[PDB]
């Protein structure tokens, strides 16, 4: 009955944007500083190790956005972080997921991507002191 | 391919660790 | 084993932010113009009909973020749009959902909110011509 | 309360419709 997905996409984006704004306001001063350090580091990783990350994305077949494959990607990343949980690798995974979202996009409509983000962030937050130690040592 | 992923991530980590110095 | 949810929250926000940026780039020129008109209208609605929307939020008990209640909210909004699908009411619902997200926040972790957004946007996009006609007539 | 929601939304719509003019 005469649907218009351009309307739908704009509304989804508009509301998501309003939510991101709210989440930003709710970030504490400590979280904001943390966010700034993570952004600088992971964008730096994006620059220097783009060929390494692009290769990972090829291995994971990120172009394939089927539910079956997005889960295979999550499980692979999760299991990788388990067998190698160094702070350095955790930061590369953040950069990696940044590359994935920039390649295929993410409106939240894809719930499996939501699980990937949540579970990986949780794993990265484990053994926090090792990660904070690595980050602050990096900013000198 | 599971081991191939771990190898690439390990190198990235290894390089970041040394560049930490 | 020594988890830090400040790390987790920052990572979730950072990746969500990277995704929003991508979704914005992918918006067509037509969608961007549309987004601009919707933002101006729904923020104007927020201003003039804040007491009406606040009352709706009280009726829906938006402070209650339990899964059971978020679904009761969606169903109420959806059914309301069915019994009254005017473009004007559709815009108020957008403003309404904007108020809800600003009151409780939304990181995507709450999947029921994701369903609310998707389904309402879909309903608002139905009978698009009636909505486009209403919007463009409003901007003169 | 279902009818109470519809009434508030209807008024908002009614007002927006008339302000359209
Ligand atoms: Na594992
Ligand atoms: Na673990
Ligand atoms: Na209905
Ligand atoms: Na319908």
């Amino acid at each position: 009955c005469n649907f218009n997905n351009s309307i739908k996409n704009v509304i989804v984006f508009y509301i998501n944007e309003k939510a991101l704004i709210e989440e930003k306001k709710m970030l504490s001063c400590y979280e904001n500083k943390l966010l700034n350090l993570i952004k600088e580091d992971c964008e730096n990783i994006m620059l220097k190790y783009k060929p390494n990350l692009s290769y990972i994305c090829s291995l994971l077949k990120v172009d394939d956005t089927s539910e079956e494959n997005i889960k295979h990607i999550k499980d692979q990343i999760i299991e990788s972080l388990e067998n190698d949980n160094r702070p350095s690798v955790k930061l590369a995974i953040i950069s990696l997921i940044s590359m994935i979202v920039e390649m295929n996009g993410y409106k939240g409509k894809n719930i499996p991507m939501s699980f990937l983000i949540e579970d990986i962030a949780l794993k990265i937050s484990e053994n926090s002191e090792d990660l904070i130690n690595f980050i602050n040592i990096k900013n000198k | 391919s599971t081991k191939k992923l771990s190898e690439c991530l390990k190198r990235i980590g290894d390089e970041l660790d040394s560049n930490m110095e």
